[PDB]
């Protein structure tokens, strides 16, 4: 609901980082919620490798929820960059 | 004016007023006729005067004009050397051999007058005057009879250093013109490298690298001994004595030209490093000189005797390794550079290694960057020193994080070339412990890519033991593998341009509505089409620049106002006068800001300036009611249609039933018609005018701008007093600018009316890339106090042959003006 504001926070590296912190927990909802998230904020983190790379990793997942969650994030962040497209 | 320069010599006074005209007359040009007629008048002229300052400038100024570019000079050949034949003054016999050499030197088809030259310089090389023998050995040098040989050697022996640097270069000439010359030579100039003068023993250690070049397996005895040396090491061994020289310049000149002598023997090479004939110690007495242009000449002389050698860089080694640390940067960067040159075989042990890696601890980055190529190029056995190797690149890391790059580069090299060393080593890099489950590594942690960039290098080349990592180093190899793959080893679109264009073409004859519509489309089409194949943006918005050209003067011809009377027109609803004034616009920004224009382009480029300016005089013709402007700038009109004409000629008769052909058939009706029914036959023939073609350029993009440097995003105002200057840096990345150096401007913008315009200098627009320019001026800043830290507005400009554009995005900077 906040995407137009999103862009001017400006301490982008750690507030993505402290998001970025949860896509390792053990938890598959919480990493498709994760996934959410930076499909939310790929048009302020484009060519961001880590969540191409988790993006990527989440999309061989084995838990359904996790999968579709990759599959919204890689829809948002193939529009946002090239170099998440071409792979 | 010719008879005036004679009327004025022979007229006004003999001493000395007439030297005075002669310099007054020698700084303008000559038509070639007229140098004809003005050699004549001073050759005349040179037998009246007995002054020898008159007649020396008579002889200076007939060496200019054989000089001139359209002026053939092979008809006053015979007058000069005539009056060479009686001269006495022998700096006037200076000048006029100075002017025979000029004769010579642009007539060098002609073998006769050669000959004849070269005689006037034999028999006036025994004059008792140095500047004579000087002129007439450089005349002999520059022409020779390509019996100059010997006599140029029979003047290297004269009692004046200056003519005997004259014999040396003129003989140099020869060489290098093409003669080749003899072996007798090398003695003259062995004799002559003892001199006592500096100019002589650099020309004759020049001569000497020469004749060595020219006969380098040529076997000459040794004056003290029965055994027999070569000549490439004899003088190779003269070169090496000569670098011990008293004077820097000449020790620079030996150490480049011992450089230069690959085809030495092995033996006096192993000599020239020692330190226990003449060649002993000369490299280590070059490398330890006071001044550091000699020590890097003899750096470049290392490298290029390496470079020859293989045998002579375990030898440079351990002196280049010394040689690191030295008190002059640029030395030290010669010395790491050449060092990588170098290293293509030879291994490095334990010191050299750990002095290359302490010199990696320091604080500039240019040698660190330097250093960091060698790394990359060096090979090394004893992995335990990859492991130093290693720990001293990730402290430098730890210290210096700008560098992670380079580091990374210099980590994959060292993967790729030494992979069976780094394979022992990996269970040490990798944290693994032999049982328990290690923790997964910090991603994006610059030491752990650095570590890991190391491994998998090593690990492509060698595929015996890639088991070794845990599942989150292959997870991270996927990662790396997507963002670093440069590093962690394992035509529609024109078609549719031109079908566009083509469309636009062939659909002409619609309805104004109709057309207005396809210029809109295809103008939406081509600047997406810009906005995703890069390579043909500039062509993209090149063709929609000329189609908004098109659709503005469509939509301005379809206004509502040739609908109303004159008297009834109303300014306050207007649009057409906005609309020409944007195809003017238009016009010059298609013209200027794209690099790849010709004048198959330009003519159509001006042709709708034409059209604009046709609009724009009908659209000032509906609101003027006096008949006397109207003419005025019908007539200025016409005058622009004639200049076009008279400048396009040849290309008129592509431009089929356009507008200016249109006004061509009508143009003596044109000049005879009243204003006003001009105006009228303007406006109905400009809607009956049939839309051009685009020739399209092979290559065009447009130039394109944008600072960095001030970067407008800072709120914090730039302080300075009241009166006083604030400088601000800026840093353009000038792209595709065809000459920046004279048409990119700085606008500076303040808050008031001020627009200041700054001219930068050439010195600061760099050139790091074809097409590529960075321009870095320090603009200057004042204003007097300010209540408030308002703005100043910076923008880039282009400038032409008149007028200026905007150039580059608009940028703001904050200043505050505080009172003194």
């Amino acid at each position: 609901q906040s995407e137009k504001h999103l862009e001017k926070i400006l301490n982008v590296d750690e507030f993505v980082k402290r998001i970025f912190s949860v896509i390792h927990s053990n938890d598959p909802v919480a990493r498709a919620i994760t996934l959410r998230m930076l499909g939310s904020l790929a048009s302020i983190i484009p060519e961001r490798k880590n969540a191409h790379h988790s993006i990527r990793q989440s999309l061989d997942s084995h838990d359904n929820v996790e999968v579709e969650a990759a599959v919204f994030a890689a829809a948002n962040f193939s529009a946002q960059s090239k170099d998440f497209a071409v792979g | 004016k010719s008879a005036a320069l004679h009327i004025d010599l022979c007229k006004a006074t003999s001493p000395a007023d007439a030297l005075q005209y002669l310099l007054q007359f020698a700084r303008k040009p000559v038509e070639a006729e007229s140098v004809e007629g003005v050699v004549r008048i001073l050759l005349e002229h040179y037998y009246k005067e007995n002054d020898p300052s008159v007649r020396l400038k008579i002889a200076s100024l007939l060496g200019l004009l054989s000089k001139t570019a359209g002026f053939s000079p092979d008809c006053i050949m015979d007058d000069a050397i005539n009056i060479l034949q009686n001269e006495k003054s022998h700096q006037v016999l200076a000048q006029l051999l100075d002017t025979l050499l000029a004769i010579g030197t642009k007539l060098p088809e002609n073998q006769a007058i050669q000959m004849r030259l070269v005689d006037v310089a034999c028999k006036h090389l025994t004059d008792t005057s140095h500047g004579v023998r000087n002129k007439c050995l450089q005349l002999l040098g520059n022409l020779g009879s390509l019996d100059v040989q010997k006599i140029i050697g029979d003047y290297f022996s004269d009692q004046d250093p200056r003519v005997r640097t004259a014999a040396i270069k003129a003989m140099l000439q020869l060489h290098e013109r093409g003669l080749k010359l003899h072996q007798t030579i090398y003695n003259q100039a062995c004799k002559l490298l003892s001199d006592d003068y500096e100019q002589v023993r650099s020309a004759a250690v020049q001569l000497i690298w020469v004749v060595s070049q020219l006969y380098p397996e040529s076997i000459v005895p040794i004056p003290s001994s029965n055994e027999e040396i070569r000549l490439v090491d004899d003088a190779f061994g003269k070169i090496c004595h000569m670098v011990s020289d008293g004077s820097w310049v000449v020790r620079v000149q030996a150490a480049k030209l011992l450089g230069s002598m690959e085809q030495v023997s092995s033996h006096f090479l192993e000599q020239t490093l020692d330190k226990k004939s003449g060649a002993c110690g000369a490299f280590v007495h070059g490398l330890e000189d006071e001044m550091y242009e000699v020590r890097i000449a003899a750096v470049e002389a290392l490298c290029m005797l390496a470079q020859s050698s293989p045998s002579f860089a375990e030898k440079c080694l351990d002196f280049l390794v010394d040689m690191f640390n030295d008190e002059i940067e640029e030395v030290r960067l010669q010395s790491i550079h050449t060092m990588r040159k170098i290293s293509n075989n030879i291994t490095l042990r334990e010191d050299q290694l750990d002095t290359v890696l302490a010199v990696l601890e320091d604080s500039s980055r240019d040698i660190r960057e330097a250093l960091h190529e060698l790394l990359c190029c060096t090979n090394v056995s004893t992995k335990e020193g990859i492991h130093l190797a290693l720990v001293e690149l990730l402290k430098n890391l730890t210290k210096y994080p700008t560098d992670r790059d380079s580091i990374w580069k210099c980590l994959k090299f060292l993967g790729s070339r030494h992979p069976t060393l780094v394979l022992p080593l990996v269970p040490e890099l990798l944290s693994t412990h032999p049982f328990f489950d290690t923790a997964e590594p910090d991603m994006d942690d610059p030491a752990y890519i650095a570590v890991l960039v190391l491994i998998f290098n090593a690990a492509k080349t060698c595929p015996t033991m890639p088991a070794l990592f845990s599942d989150h180093t292959f997870r991270h190899y996927a990662y790396l593998r997507d963002s670093l793959s440069h590093l962690v080893p394992a035509d529609p679109s024109q078609q549719f341009l031109q079908q566009s264009l083509e469309r636009v073409y062939s659909l002409q004859h619609l309805d104004p509505q109709g057309a207005q519509e396809l210029l809109e489309f295809t103008i939406r089409d081509l600047q997406r089409l810009g906005e995703l194949q890069s390579e043909l943006a500039g062509v993209a918005d090149f063709s929609a620049t000329y189609l908004r050209c098109q659709l503005l003067l469509i939509k301005a011809l379809q206004e509502k106002l040739w609908n109303v009377a004159a008297p009834l027109y109303l300014k306050q609803s207007d649009l057409a006068s906005a609309a020409a004034k944007q195809i003017m616009e238009e016009t010059y920004k298609m013209e200027f800001m794209y690099s790849g224009v010709e004048n198959k382009q330009v003519v159509i480029i001006h042709h709708m300036r034409l059209q604009a300016k046709a609009l724009q005089l009908i659209v000032t013709a509906r609101t003027t009611r006096g008949l006397d402007p109207l003419f005025g700038m019908c007539e200025k009109f016409l005058q622009e249609v004639d200049f076009f004409q008279r400048y396009f000629i040849a290309d008129l008769p592509h431009l089929q039933d356009s507008f200016v052909d249109k006004l061509l058939d009508l143009m003596p009706r044109l000049m005879t018609s009243k204003p006003a029914e001009v105006v009228k036959i303007l406006q109905t023939m400009l809607r009956q005018s049939a839309f051009l073609h685009l020739p399209l350029p092979e290559q065009i993009h447009k130039a394109s701008a944008t600072i960095i440097e001030p970067a407008g995003e800072s709120d914090n105002p730039l302080r300075f007093t009241s009166g006083l200057v604030v400088a601000l840096d800026v840093d353009a990345t000038l792209e595709h600018v065809q000459d920046p150096q004279n048409t990119v401007k700085v606008q500076v913008l303040y808050p008031d009316g001020q627009a200041q315009m700054i001219h930068p200098k050439p010195a600061d627009f760099r050139n790091p890339g074809p097409g590529r320019h960075r321009l870095i001026t320090q603009v200057y800043l004042s204003h007097t106090a300010w209540t408030e830290a308002c703005q100043v507005e910076v923008r880039l400009l282009l400038a032409y042959n008149e007028g200026t554009i905007p150039f580059s995005k608009p940028v703001k900077v904050y200043i505050m003006p505080k009172p003194a």
